[PDB]
C-alpha cells in the first residue's frame, strides 16, 4: 500500500543525495588542493 | 623641522639640524626589484666593491666614512664626514662614480670582493634563520614577481656573475632620473646644492631605466623544515600596505597593537597587550613582532616569531591569528589610543636618531617614491586621527578571511597544514 507514497520520497531522496554526493565531491577537492599540487625540492645537506 | 628639495639637472634633497657630523651620500631609485633571477646579489656586489679595502682606506687618508645600503625599491652609497668638509665628500663620492668606474672594478679586487660576499651570503643562510625566514617569506609571497628576490642575492646567481653583469647593470640602472642625491648632518641646503652645481657635466642624460611587472602577492608557503635546529622560527603575513597609501599609518599602527615581545624581559611580559594572557601561560614562544612591511607596490602585514614550545606551535598561530580576527570585530579604543602613542614614540626614535646615514637612508627612500618627505609633525597628526572605525575597516579589508603568506625553518613539525591556518583567518557567525 505505501507503493506511490514511496515511490515519490524516492524521488525526493535520489535527487537530494545525487546533489549532495556531487557538491561534496567538488567541495573536497577544493579543501584538499593545497596538498594535491604540493612539491617538494631535496638538497643534501653538507 | 626642515626638509627642502630642488631640482637642477639631477634632484637635490637636504634637511639638516646642527648635531655632531655632516653625511653626503646618492640614493638610487632602484633594488633588487630591478635584478633578474639570475643576476641576483648584482647590488650586494656594489654595496661590497664600494666598501672595498681599496677603496675603503682612500676616503680614510681624507677623513671619510663609507656606507652603502641594499634595498628592494632602491639602494644608497654614503659618506660621512665632519660638518666642513662637505666638500671632501663630494670630491671622494664624485671620485668613485665618474672617474674610478673603471677601477674597482678591477680583477682580484673583484675576484676578491666576489669571495666575500660568498662565504658572507652563505654564512647568512647558514646562521641568520630569523632574517632567513623572513627574506624566504617574500620569496614565497611575492614568488615570480620583483618584490620576490632576495637583497644579498641567491647563491648561485652570485657565483656566475661578473664584471660584465656588474657594469651591465650599474649603466642601465645607476642613472641621473633614477637617482636623488642626499644630504643629512648640519650642512646648509645652499651649501651642498651650490657645490653639487660646481662640476657640470650629465652622464647618460635622458636615459630612463628599464620598465617591468607590478608585485604581486600570492598566498602560499615555504617550509624549511630543519630538525637539527633547537627552535623554529615562522614568519606569517597578508598583503600589506606600500608607501604612499591612505592606510600607510593604520596598517602601522595595527601591527603596534600586538607589537612585539620577548619572554625574557620581565617589563615585556607586563605589556598592555591582550594576547599576553594566553602566550604565558604555557610559554608558546621566546619572542614574536609584528610589522607592517611597505614597499612601492605592495606590502607584507603580519608577524615573525620564534619558539621552543614545538609540541604547541598550533596554539601560538591559533591564539595570535584569533587575536588578528578582534581587528575586525571587537579592538577597542584603549587599544588604539595606546597603539598611537606608542607608534608615534617608536616612529619618533627612527626620524629623529643620532645617526645622520640613518636619516640620509629614509630621506633618499621617500623623496625617490613620492617626491618629499613627510614630517614627523605631519606624521602624528595622521596618527591621532586614526579611529576604531577606521581600524575595523582596514582589517576588513586586508585581514579578515583573505590568503596568508606562510615561511619557516627549524623544528615546524607542528606547524599545520595551510588550511587551518587559512581557515584562523576568520570567525563563525549567525
Amino acid at each position: 500500500p505505501e507503493h506511490d507514497e514511496r515511490k515519490r520520497l524516492g524521488l525526493k531522496t535520489v535527487i537530494i543525495l545525487s546533489s549532495l554526493y556531487l557538491l561534496s565531491i567538488w567541495v573536497k577537492k577544493f579543501k584538499w588542493a593545497g596538498i594535491k599540487t604540493r612539491k617538494f625540492v631535496f638538497n643534501p645537506p653538507k | 623641522a626642515e626638509v627642502t628639495q630642488l631640482s637642477n639637472g639631477i634632484v637635490v634633497a637636504t634637511e639638516h639640524n646642527p648635531a655632531h657630523t655632516a653625511s653626503v651620500g646618492v640614493v638610487f631609485g632602484s633594488g633588487a626589484a630591478n635584478e633578474n633571477p639570475y643576476n641576483n646579489g648584482v647590488s650586494n656586489l656594489w654595496k661590497n666593491i664600494f666598501l672595498s679595502k681599496e677603496n675603503s682606506a682612500v676616503a680614510a687618508k681624507e677623513g671619510l666614512a663609507l656606507s652603502s645600503n641594499i634595498s628592494r625599491d632602491f639602494q644608497s652609497y654614503i659618506v660621512s664626514s665632519l660638518p666642513g668638509s662637505t666638500d671632501k665628500s663630494l670630491d671622494f663620492l664624485n671620485q668613485s662614480f665618474i672617474q674610478q668606474k673603471a677601477n674597482l672594478l678591477s680583477s682580484s679586487n673583484f675576484e676578491a670582493t666576489k669571495k666575500s660576499v660568498l662565504k658572507q651570503v652563505q654564512d647568512f643562510e647558514d646562521n641568520d634563520h630569523p632574517n632567513r625566514v623572513l627574506e624566504h617569506l617574500h620569496s614565497t609571497a611575492f614568488q615570480n614577481t620583483p618584490l620576490s628576490l632576495p637583497t644579498r642575492g641567491t647563491l648561485e646567481s652570485l657565483e656566475n656573475l661578473v664584471v660584465a653583469d656588474l657594469e651591465s647593470f650599474a649603466n642601465n640602472h645607476f642613472l641621473n632620473s633614477n637617482a636623488v642625491v642626499v644630504g643629512t648632518g648640519n650642512i646648509k641646503h645652499e651649501d651642498l646644492v651650490n657645490s653639487i652645481e660646481s662640476k657640470n657635466l650629465s652622464l647618460q642624460t635622458g636615459t630612463k631605466p628599464v620598465l617591468k611587472k607590478k608585485a604581486a602577492f600570492l598566498g602560499s608557503e615555504v617550509r624549511l623544515r630543519d630538525d637539527t635546529l633547537p627552535k623554529a622560527w615562522i614568519s606569517l603575513a597578508v598583503e600589506g600596505e606600500p608607501v604612499n597609501s591612505p592606510n600607510y599609518f593604520v596598517a602601522k599602527l595595527a601591527a603596534q597593537i600586538f607589537g612585539s615581545y620577548n619572554a625574557f624581559e620581565p617589563a615585556s611580559r607586563l605589556q598592555g597587550i591582550k594576547l599576553l594572557d594566553n602566550i604565558q601561560e604555557y610559554q608558546l614562544c621566546d619572542n614574536f613582532n609584528h610589522f607592517s612591511l611597505s614597499y612601492k607596490d605592495s606590502g607584507l602585514w603580519g608577524f615573525s616569531t620564534a619558539t621552543r614550545n614545538v609540541t604547541m606551535i598550533d596554539d601560538l598561530i591559533h591564539f595570535t591569528l584569533k587575536q588578528w580576527n578582534r581587528l575586525t570585530i571587537s579592538v577597542t579604543d584603549t587599544e588604539v589610543e595606546r597603539a598611537k602613542s606608542l607608534l608615534k614614540l617608536q616612529l619618533g626614535q627612527l626620524y629623529e636618531s643620532g645617526n645622520p646615514v640613518n636619516d640620509a637612508n629614509l630621506l633618499g627612500a621617500e623623496v625617490l617614491i613620492k617626491g618629499s618627505k613627510l614630517s614627523l609633525g605631519e606624521a602624528f597628526k595622521k596618527i591621532d586621527a586614526i579611529t576604531v572605525k577606521d581600524v575595523k575597516a582596514w582589517a576588513g579589508k586586508r585581514l579578515w578571511d583573505q590568503d596568508i603568506a606562510i615561511a619557516g625553518t627549524g623544528q615546524i613539525e607542528g606547524l599545520l597544514d595551510y588550511m587551518r591556518i587559512r581557515s584562523d583567518m576568520s570567525m563563525m557567525r549567525w
